[PDB]
């Protein structure tokens, strides 16, 4: 129902620069801020900043202030995001993703655009990689390095695709979502568990703040197949 | 009476002198379909007040029902002495950001098809009892940002000094 798609994949040298779009459907495009988030290749979810289109206000953190700048165009419910300098640190795959309240977490998100470049809050999870079976019960670790209460969302990614929001609020279910999953914890330590691993639970899962700016993700949790 | 003073102005801060990034930040208490906050314990003078304890509401569900208990002056000696809740007319009159500050708003115009009952457990909705609710509509159409205050903040107990606290309701679109 509610949609988020971006524009095509980009091929660039360094030096250039990169608009992607992330056209919105389904839902009162004014009323919900978008965010940006990259991801390089085989790594982790890097926040990249806030539009909110009712009135065009930005909020970026110190790693992108001046290197990328947000648009919208409200009369066609679309988002654009410039990122200017490019190096090849900058191979990545960009994420629009849509908040709800304001940064809570992001139920929605976008397919992603592969941009290819020519050549404060710390989350940890554990354990980095596991191996299991269909039936067995799993338990994942998240660790904020401060109180953040209770904002604390999880994610699970498959290859190629965008994170799923699975859990909000420390521990809110979000609809749609098998039961099997539960999440526990407040303050500064969080356990994601999931009572029976069925056949396609096999993803990496992410844990990721939203208590204070920028917004941080721990580096994933990879749960594979024996 | 339901009237309000289009000249009153405040602030999230008040006269604290914390800033937004230093507040005690804190999720409601969402049991079923009513969505607390209990500003009870955490307005208590102590030695490293004053503080900003910022009681969060975000709604994106139906019929919700928000309850907000801010502890009476003399409720319990000493401890309230200086306690001042705003708006005065609150849950029917609200606080809302215009051009970076906070000014009184008509909750009912703010969210078409809001139930104020005027009796909480026979007593009057409103701060003077110690205890405001309302309950939000089956469907809301516009974002929506609107704040309390009930700042203890102004009390002292030697070097302990009370609390400022905010509640911040975040009503998103529901029920499409």
């Amino acid at each position: 129902q509610v949609q988020l798609v971006q524009s095509g994949a980009e091929v660039k040298k360094p030096g250039a620069s990169v608009k992607v779009s992330c056209k919105a459907s389904g839902y009162t495009f004014t009323e919900y801020y978008m965010h940006w988030v990259r991801q390089a290749p085989g790594q982790g979810l890097e926040w990249m900043g806030w539009i909110n289109p009712k009135s065009g206000d930005t909020k970026f953190p110190q790693r992108f202030q001046g290197r990328v700048t947000l648009t919208r165009d409200t009369s066609i419910s679309t988002v654009y995001m410039e990122l200017t300098r490019l190096r090849s640190d900058d191979t990545a795959v960009y994420y629009c993703a849509r908040g709800n309240f304001r940064d809570y977490y992001f139920a929605s998100w976008g397919q992603g655009t592969l941009v290819t470049v020519s050549s404060d809050i710390q989350m940890t999870q554990s354990p980095s990689s596991l191996s299991a079976s269909v039936g067995d019960r799993v338990t994942i670790t998240c660790r904020a390095s401060q109180n953040i209460n209770i904002y604390l969302n999880w994610y699970q990614q498959k290859p190629g695709k965008a994170p799923k929001l699975l859990i909000y609020a420390a521990s809110s279910l979000q609809s749609g979502v098998p039961s099997t999953f539960s999440g526990s914890g407040s303050g500064t330590d969080f356990a994601l568990t999931i009572s029976s691993l069925q056949p396609e639970d096999f993803a990496t899962y992410y844990c990721q703040q939203s208590y204070s700016s920028p917004l941080t993700f721990g580096g994933g949790t990879k749960v594979e197949i024996k | 009476l339901d009237k309000i003073d289009l000249s009153y102005e405040t602030t999230e801060s008040g006269d604290t002198a914390v800033s937004e990034d230093s507040y005690d930040k804190y999720a409601s208490q969402n049991t079923n379909k009513e969505y607390v906050c209990d500003f009870t314990d955490q307005l208590k003078p102590t030695e490293s007040g004053p503080k900003v304890k910022k009681c969060e509401v975000k709604v994106n569900e139906p019929l919700i029902k928000v309850k907000i208990i801010c502890p009476l002056k003399g409720s319990v000696e000493k401890l309230y002495d200086n306690i001042e809740y705003v708006p005065k007319k609150s849950p029917y009159v609200v606080l809302t950001k215009e051009e970076t500050k906070l000014k009184e708003k008509l909750l009912s115009k703010l969210i078409y098809g809001l139930l104020i009952s005027p009796t909480v457990n026979e007593k009057e909705n409103n701060f003077k009892e110690g205890v405001i609710e309302f309950t939000l509509p089956p469907v809301v159409h516009k974002a929506t940002v609107f704040y309390f205050i009930c700042d203890n903040s102004k009390t002292e107990d030697d070097n302990k000094k009370g609390n400022r606290g905010i509640v911040e309701v975040y009503v998103e679109p529901y029920g499409n």
